[PDB]
RNA sequence: GAUGUCGGCUCAUCACAUCCUGGGGCUGAAGUAGGUCCCAAGGGUAUGGCUGUUCGCCAUUUAAAGUGGUACGCGAGCUGGGUUUAGAACGUCGUGAGACAGUUCGGUCCCUAUCUGCCGUGGGCGCUGGAGAACUGAGGGGGGCUGCUCCUAGUACGAGAGGACCGGAGUGGACGCAUCACUGGUGUUCGGGUUGUCAUGCCAAUGGCACUGCCCGGUAGCUAAAUGCGGAAGAGAUAAGUGCUGAAAGCAUCUAAGCACGAAACUUGCCCCGAGAUGAGUUCUCCCUGACCCUUUAAGGGUCCUGAAGGAACGUUGAAGACGACGACGUUGAUAGGCCGGGUGUGUAAGCGCAGCGAUGCGUUGAGCUAACCGGUACUAAUGAACCGUGAGGCUUAACCUU
RNA sequence: AAUUCCUUGUCGGGUAAGUUCCGACCUGCACGAAUGGCGUAAUGAUGGCCAGGCUGUCUCCACCCGAGACUCAGUGAAAUU
RNA sequence: CACAGGUGGUCAGGUAGAGAAUACCAAGGCGCUUGAGAGAACUCGGGUGAAGGAACUAGGCAAAAUGGUGCCGUAACUUC
RNA sequence: AGGACCGAACCGACUAAUGUUGAAAAAUUAGCGGAUGACUUGUGGCUGGGGGUGAAAGGCCAAUCAAACCGGGAGAUAGCU
């Protein structure tokens, strides 16, 4: 285990800012497009965080032309570019799976400003 | 299936089996030896122990803390006021086991756990 | 083409450049030591019996100690036998490292298998549950006919019962070995092996290919 | 012809529900089919429904 | 993970609501259908003047998932709901031009490559 | 879920073979006294390890 | 002094008179597509709608949706819709009781397995001094399916509409094996919220019960809807068939003489079980190197003496496990529980001071708590010890040290 | 039609598809007028059918908690033969 | 049978609540006369289940869900 | 006012699931129906077997009912076993 842990170590992000569980996010993500690589930008709010060293994930939530999108991006991955955080979320939660059947005015939480 | 599922079940519902142990670590506390059932001796080891180890720590909190699973008001003094400079230089180690026979009755594997400042 | 065996660290995933997650599996393919080569004047087949791994000096039992003295290096715990192809030749007192495996693309791991201990006809062999609701008497989990009638007479060998599962050396095949590891003893491959953390493997090279 | 037989619907016990005495008689290039589950024997209704069959036919032949 | 009689929202406007699944097409025995792949469906529920009617028969091609659909990374993208854009039976290309909502990374080939044109956002 | 036939009293006997006890093999002693007691069970008196831990 | 009936379910299994895959012949086979006929059973061989139905018809599929056997398999495996009781009603027949291969609504499905079989799994004993091992492999089993698309090429055909080959690649679906890194699922030994309540002297703060009280989460682990793999690639002897050269029969002939191919069948190749394979194989290694008598002088009975290898049994235990068993440790020890340092989940614990009438919030403080995670550390227990196990190994020939 | 054998009658509705159902036709094997005929609000642990909702019924089962079943000590059956 | 069944009347403590429902408790009684383990299938009684949402089946059987008080609102038909 | 309504006690008994040598010679568990009335129940009383009683199932008449149980005819008879 304690190899495996050392093996993480040095493959993990080294440049992962802080980020609150509520928190509205813009996320960087190198998509395919023909052979060239596109960044592509989707910001939303932050609903799940699994931190597992290597393995660690997070959730992001918004609502795209009616529909609302879950997209879980994996932490420690060069796909994902830039974790871009504009506006904290006051909760006093973690994983929030309740916003998965709030929309409109209910979807939105309240500013964490601390 | 119970690949590394830890915590002997002993017939017993949950919230029956948190009760008993509460009961027995209290005893144990207590009279600072008991008469049991080995598997149910081994079994109270990872809940007074540490329940020992958080006593060692003299706190408020820590008696507040103490005051559940422990439960009793003159038990929990015991513990942080008797049994905390008791056991100050020694990491964990607070009970031991020692087999004696078997409980006539149902011939049930009997175990007296102690703890280890027993002499003195 | 001979095998070499390791131990399970674990698993891990491996992040590439491109953007391909590569679930690979951790093995402790440690230096594994000869004991015996054997061959076809006296023995009768051409095969290598290695250890792996450490023992106690005290706990190792003495005919086994006299074994390991007789060949020359440290005892393991266990051995293992892998088939040679013609034309390999390699002496008693050896230790073959990872540096075989680095040429290699394809791997083929036996493994002592997650022991599922008494597994029901469901678990065992992914039979379809009778009705949970619906009528049904106690059979939910259960085969429901076993055999015919009068005619057989009998019920078949080898017929698909409950009963032991698991705890047994099964090989996964073909699985694409992506990083080689000799600095710190270890393999790197993708996919899944049969077996929990520090279940002693035996990696055989593709003999699919 | 297309003859095919199959179990009689309803009530018998141990008998109806154990023989094929029902039949269906189908006119292979037409696609007109004929049934019969009245009498016990088979062999009654394969003639019966052959009766019926070629009647049904010469409906056919007479509408077309 | 769409199957048999399985509803869905309809993306298009080709003139349909609400669509059920009544065959998971492409393969004997074939139950579980992520996206970019044709399921024949039926539909229940239609907007009062469109092209497609109420009750028709056609193929459809999946377009969004609850289920969730992977990308090579492990990463998983899920829905707010399951979606459908309707194909056309002989010709296997969609009926609407209208599209609403995202599509997926996975859809995208010879066939649909229409479809994501048409789309205003593709992940 | 019935014997159809009486099955002999050889083949009982047979089956009882395994159902007989295994005795212990051999009693564990106190290096002090000279007790003889259970092995990692205490003594009679309550010595263990030829030192006496408990009263009872 | 009882042979439960249809159907559905769950399991199947064999059979080829093969539905497809596969090989081949003929074709009224340009090509696709076929038709049919011969081989060939390794594997696969649909979900629904209606009906109690099997059947069927229809909808859609599919490479295909085989026909059968097996008490038209399977009720001490399930169901009980149909049917085969008792109620009731309808039509009908009967003066009537009642009755109808007429219909209709309602209507107890019992059995803890003795043996065989099977699934697993042990113990005893055997294999010949005794162990500890490592294995061969007699044999047995598992697995054996494929489609679609692209490349070769809009080319080998073909008026044209059109759209043809072997081979390779991608890539799916159903099935099997493996597993948790991912996505999740679970998680009543972890956290938090809240309703009612009762208890802790009382405020607080907790606890108990309420399906875990109800929830929101969630650790290890098991686990699939997850993701790795696998159907092998191929290689031998073949089936129908295809031939080659070549006689009886100066022609002529797959044949009587030889020699080639030809499927998923079969022998090997892949995985596993597996010398109780009693025909009990081989190889490595260790260990026990003692004196005396008796009647019948012998594979005799022993007597003392010795206890080795090793084994149990115990104890601690394990991702081993129903129970043995199997595997790891027994102080030289991380074997287990707890402890210390770290990691995961939950969302600023309580006390304290501030603001507000107060609820409450603020600061204090991502704060305390945290199973089964990881790494360290002998803190306690697993101690000295004993018990079974034994004692240099039988008889008959022979090849040699010394032929 | 609780009655229609022929019959899953034919047509329409409902469904992707409906031997069931609802509407109609009438050729009533063999309805039918107080062994009542035909309507009928309400009522039904009533029969059939459909739609929404809801869900482990099912796809396709997974885990977890309990009582057994499994081991030990205690006592000790039975049908059957 | 020291059998989960059957048996009429009187008494009605606290908070919540319409309530002798139900929920904890007071008074007062009990722990149901085998246990002790371990923690397979399977059976039983449950809990939770991703995506679907009746595709199950004879039949939504079972299960799930719905559920309270006030207020708003309410169709065909009708014996009003 | 209600053979009103929801719903406890009480009365039943529709559905499942268990149990089927049962905890029980019909019960439990979860649900389900009635619940001011043709209600329900206690205490006592009558009706007697070709008789009773029956909101009628040949239901019930002491775990027995198309004619109860017991004793007697009676060692019925039995071309049957
Ligand atoms: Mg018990
Ligand atoms: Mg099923
Ligand atoms: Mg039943
Ligand atoms: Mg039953
Ligand atoms: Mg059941
Ligand atoms: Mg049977
Ligand atoms: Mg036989
Ligand atoms: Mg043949
Ligand atoms: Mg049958
Ligand atoms: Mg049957
Ligand atoms: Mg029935
Ligand atoms: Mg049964
Ligand atoms: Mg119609
Ligand atoms: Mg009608
Ligand atoms: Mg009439
Ligand atoms: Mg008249
Ligand atoms: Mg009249
Ligand atoms: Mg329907
Ligand atoms: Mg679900
Ligand atoms: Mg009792
Ligand atoms: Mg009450
Ligand atoms: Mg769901
Ligand atoms: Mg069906
Ligand atoms: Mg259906
Ligand atoms: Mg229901
Ligand atoms: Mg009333
Ligand atoms: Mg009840
Ligand atoms: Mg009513
Ligand atoms: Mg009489
Ligand atoms: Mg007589």
């Amino acid at each position: 285990s304690n190899i495996i842990k050392q093996l993480e170590q040095e493959q993990m992000k080294q440049d992962v800012p802080s980020f609150r569980p509520g928190d509205t996010v813009e996320v960087k993500v190198w998509v395919v497009e023909g052979s060239k690589k596109r960044l592509q930008a989707f910001e939303g709010v932050v609903i799940a965080i699994r931190n597992r060293g290597l393995h660690s994930a997070f959730t992001v939530r918004k609502i795209s032309n009616g529909e609302g999108v879950e997209r879980v991006f994996q932490t420690h991955s060069p796909v994902v570019d830039s974790i871009s955080v504009k506006r904290r979320g006051a909760v006093r939660k973690a994983k929030l799976y309740y916003l998965r059947e709030r929309t409109g005015k209910a979807a939105r939480i309240k500013e964490r400003l601390n | 299936m119970r690949h590394r599922k830890s915590g002997r079940q002993l017939n017993r519902n949950s919230s029956h089996r948190q009760a008993m142990f509460r009961n027995m670590a209290g005893s144990l506390v207590r009279h600072e030896i008991i008469k049991t059932t080995l598997p149910k001796a081994k079994e109270l080891r990872r809940v007074v122990e540490p329940l020992i180890t958080l006593a060692k720590t003299d706190s408020v909190a820590n008696r507040r803390l103490a005051f559940a699973r422990t439960r009793d008001n003159e038990i929990v003094a015991k513990l942080f006021n008797e049994l905390g400079p008791r056991f100050a230089s020694r990491a964990g180690g607070y009970t031991r086991i020692l087999k004696c026979g078997f409980r006539a009755g149902d011939n049930a594997p009997m175990a007296y756990i102690e703890l280890v400042d027993r002499s003195e | 083409m001979i095998g070499l065996v390791g131990k399970k660290v674990g698993m891990t995933r491996i992040f590439t450049e491109d953007g391909v997650s590569i679930p690979v599996t951790v093995i402790e393919v440690e230096a594994n030591r000869v004991t015996q080569v054997k061959d076809l004047a006296n023995d009768g087949y051409r095969a290598i019996q290695v250890t792996t791994g450490a023992k106690k000096a005290n706990r190792v039992t003495k005919p086994e100690a006299g074994h390991f003295a007789k060949a020359g290096v440290e005892a393991g715990r266990g051995l293992w036998e892998f088939r040679l192809a013609e034309g390999e030749e390699f002496t008693v007192g050896q230790s073959i490292s990872v540096e075989l495996f680095a040429d290699v693309k394809k791997v083929d791991v036996t493994g002592t298998s997650k022991g599922k201990g008494f597994a029901g006809t469901v678990k065992r062999w992914n039979f379809r549950t009778q009705d949970a609701t619906h009528g049904n008497s106690l059979s939910h989990r259960v085969p429901g006919s076993i055999g015919q009638n009068q005619t057989p007479g009998k019920v078949f060998k080898g017929k698909k019962m409950a009963g032991q599962m698991g705890n047994e050396r099964v090989t996964v095949q073909s699985l694409d070995v992506v990083r080689v590891d000799a600095e710190r003893n270890l393999l790197l491959v993708k996919g899944a092996v049969p077996g929990a953390t520090g279940s002693d493997l035996i990696v055989k090279p593709a003999v699919k290919a | 012809l297309r003859i095919d037989v199959y179990r009689t619907s309803g009530a018998g016990g141990q008998h109806v529900n154990r023989t094929e005495s029902a039949v269906r008689i189908t006119h292979i290039p037409t696609g007109i089919v004929t049934q019969c589950q009245n009498d016990r024997s088979q062999h009654k209704n394969k003639d019966q429904a052959m009766k019926q069959m070629k009647a049904k036919l010469y409906e056919l032949e007479m509408q077309k | 993970m769409i199957q048999e009689q399985t509803m869905l929202n309809v993306a298009d406007n080709s003139g349909a609501r609400r669509v059920m699944c009544i065959k998971v097409l492409g393969g004997s025995h074939r139950r579980y259908a992520g996206v970019g792949d044709i399921i024949k469906i039926t539909i229940k529920e239609a907007i009062p003047r469109g092209k497609v009617k109420k009750g028709d028969v056609l193929k459809a091609v999946v377009v969004r998932t609850k289920k969730g659909v992977r990308r090579p990374d492990g990463s998983v993208i899920r829905f707010d709901g399951n979606a459908c854009v309707l194909l056309n039976n002989n010709s296997e290309q969609p009926i609407g031009t209208r599209i609403f909502g995202p599509v997926t990374r996975e859809l995208r080939s010879e066939k649909f490559m229409k479809i994501i044109s048409l789309a205003p956002e593709v992940l | 879920a019935v014997q159809q036939n009486k099955p002999t009293r050889s083949k009982r006997g047979m089956r009882r073979s395994h159902d007989a006890l295994t005795a212990v093999t051999s009693l564990s002693v106190d290096k002090t006294s000279g007790e003889k007691h259970l092995r990692h069970h205490i003594t009679a008196d309550g010595y263990y390890r030829g030192r006496k831990v408990i009263a009872k």
